[PDB]
RNA sequence: AUCCUUAUGCACGGGAAAUACGCAUAUCAGUGAGGAUUCGUCCGAGAUUGUGUUUUUGCUGGUU
């Protein structure tokens, strides 16, 4: 089975009120987008990781938060939000329907 | 905020304007010996959030400024406080997410004070708000005027249009009013008050009228701006495109 | 082909405040009030017709 | 949610919890932070120190530069402000500098001849 | 005549999703697909196989 082309396709775009809460998963948000900012001549703020390599969180905070050190809360794009595949989403809820008929029976006896 | 951002204020986000210009006021005078002489007057913030048409005025009296020299920055930090009040006061179900600001001169002075809450989130603008203007409205200028304490005085700029009609032209239709009360001050308020058959209750600011009342007052708050913004800088008011207009409209 | 009218987009007071449709959007704040309003009730003055 | 500064585990089980019990009723800083810069708490410095400026009064700017600076560095510097801006009407200096800067108790009752 | 129930069709208004939706001169399939089990029995309709599109389909508007 055969690779399309190469060639290239003119860029269409749409964007309405559905067309932008679809897409808001496939970009870097606002704050996510403070990380790629690195202030210069100054260090990073670094927090590390579980595994300890350290991660940059660059002008994420301002910088009367880093003095303090407080982080920030800021806007949280809820947009993104992982949410479950369609497949998984009832196998979760079937679970769950069938584990409260498990529980009532112990209830009864 | 920009002409392609101003759709995001109405999103179920709640939000307060605070801007500061009227915060520290001077009246000429002409003195005895003589020449001009100064006078401060009350100094209040006006800050409001457009969903509810709420104020909070704070009315800053004279006597705040009366032991202090560089009442340039003094002012400023005052504001500041009164803002770290007003959040406080608003349980958690009612407090703001974006606090937005015309001066960029406020941006700092918040955020020393504004740490303790760090959900909530400040913006500068590229709009110019015609809350400046605000105290053209009389109600509130009086009130002012004859306020003897610094003090909180809530009001609804909205009048009753919200039972009629939703906020944001509730709110669009308060920038020509305000936009035009920068503009021609009185000559303006002659626009309003053509009828004394239209009364203003003791409650609200803008008298009471019908809904073609305000389709047609509308055109004529909308004419002055067009008017003024072309004589002064010398340009067609014809030549303007829909898009022009809005922007001149909104600063 | 062109035997028929391009559609207009549709227009709500959600979607009223977003749509820069060239008509008047800012500019008459209560004239665009009441062309939402009066196309949303045409709308449905619609549904109730071709019900009846 | 998932930028690695925020999470405390208190308020994470407190907040949870509740809710878990909720829902039965209706049936029935971080460590990993690098410290403050040096060069960046000086920017905060400068600001204080402007706020105090512009107000010689108003203590309630002299107990931030004293409260803002005892969380990011504390020690010599803020109890030496506190002690500062403590020059007499204010109670609220008098009540935050006995806390920080006392530790001995002789000290402790000297700044209390203070207020009284 | 009112009222009420289920199915199907057109439709105003409100939501959720596009790792989802289909297609086949193609294999089987209540004459039992595919699962669960406390081991006594219990649910009962799709599973293979090849393929098309899937950070997007059509359509307008601004600004340069
Ligand atoms: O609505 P309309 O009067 O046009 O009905 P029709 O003229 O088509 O004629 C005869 C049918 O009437 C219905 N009715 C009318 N009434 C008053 C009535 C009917 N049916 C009942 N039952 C059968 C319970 N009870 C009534 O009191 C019938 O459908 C007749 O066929």
């Amino acid at each position: 089975k055969a690779l399309p082309i190469p060639e290239d396709q003119p860029k269409k775009k749409r964007a309405g009120r559905k067309f932008r809460k679809y897409k808001e998963k496939f970009r870097l948000s606002h704050v996510r987008q403070l990380q790629n900012r690195m202030e210069f001549g100054k260090q990073e703020q670094t927090v590390l990781d579980s595994y300890g390599e350290e991660v940059g969180l660059g002008m994420s905070n301002t910088s009367l938060q880093q003095a303090v050190g407080a982080t920030s809360g800021s806007r949280r794009s809820a947009g993104n939000q992982a949410k479950l595949t369609k497949v998984m989403k009832h196998r979760i809820s079937e679970a769950n329907q069938q584990a409260d008929e498990f529980l009532i029976s112990l209830g009864h006896n | 905020l920009n002409s392609s951002n101003y759709a995001e204020l109405f999103n179920n986000d709640i939000k307060l304007f605070v801007d500061d210009t009227n915060v520290y006021r001077v009246t000429v005078h002409k003195t005895f010996e003589g020449n001009v002489a100064t006078k401060a007057i009350n100094g209040c913030i006006f800050t409001l959030n457009p969903k509810t048409g709420h104020l909070f005025l704070k009315i800053i009296h004279t006597s705040v400024w009366a032991g202090q020299k560089r009442l340039s920055q003094l002012a400023k930090w005052k504001t500041a406080e009164e803002v770290s009040a007003l959040v406080r006061s608003l349980p958690k179900e009612e407090q703001p997410k974006q606090i937005i600001v015309t001066r960029k001169a406020m941006l700092d002075p918040l955020e020393v004070h504004m740490l303790d809450f760090p959900n909530i989130a400040i913006r500068p603008t590229e709009l110019r708000l015609p809350f400046s203007a605000a105290m053209s409205i009389d109600k509130l200028s009086d009130v002012v005027m004859k306020a003897t304490e610094p003090q909180m005085v809530l009001f609804n700029i909205y009048d009753d249009w919200l039972d009629r009609i939703s906020s944001y032209t509730a709110f669009s239709r308060l920038t020509l009013l305000l936009r035009a009360l920068k503009t021609n001050e009185e000559s303006a308020k002659m626009i309003l008050l053509s009828d004394p058959t239209i009364t203003i209750k003791s409650y609200h600011l803008w008298p009471s009228f019908t809904d073609e009342q305000w389709i047609t007052i509308e055109s004529q708050m909308r004419d002055l701006i067009l008017t003024e913004y072309g004589r002064k800088y010398n340009v067609n008011i014809s030549a303007l495109t829909q898009t022009e207009i809005k922007d001149i409209i909104l600063g | 082909l062109g035997l028929l009218p391009k559609p207009e987009p549709k227009v709500k007071l959600s979607n009223m405040m977003s749509v820069f449709e060239n008509d008047q959007n800012i500019t008459d704040p209560t004239a665009w009030e009441k062309v939402v309003k009066d196309q949303v009730d045409l709308r449905k003055r619609k549904h109730l017709e071709e019900n009846e | 949610s998932l930028i690695p500064g925020n999470v405390d585990l208190n308020k994470l089980t407190e907040e949870r919890e509740k809710l878990l019990q909720s829902q039965i009723d209706e049936n029935l800083r971080v460590n990993s932070l690098s410290d403050a810069t040096l060069e960046d708490l000086q920017k905060m410095r400068t600001i204080l120190k402007s706020y105090r400026k512009a107000d010689p009064t108003n203590p309630q700017g002299w107990i931030a530069s004293a409260r803002l600076e005892e969380k990011a560095r504390k020690f010599s510097v803020a109890k030496k402000i506190i002690e500062n801006g403590c020059q007499p009407r204010s109670s609220d200096i008098w009540l935050e500098n006995i806390r920080l800067h006392e530790s001995d108790v002789h000290y402790c009752k000297t700044l209390v001849a203070t207020a009284i």
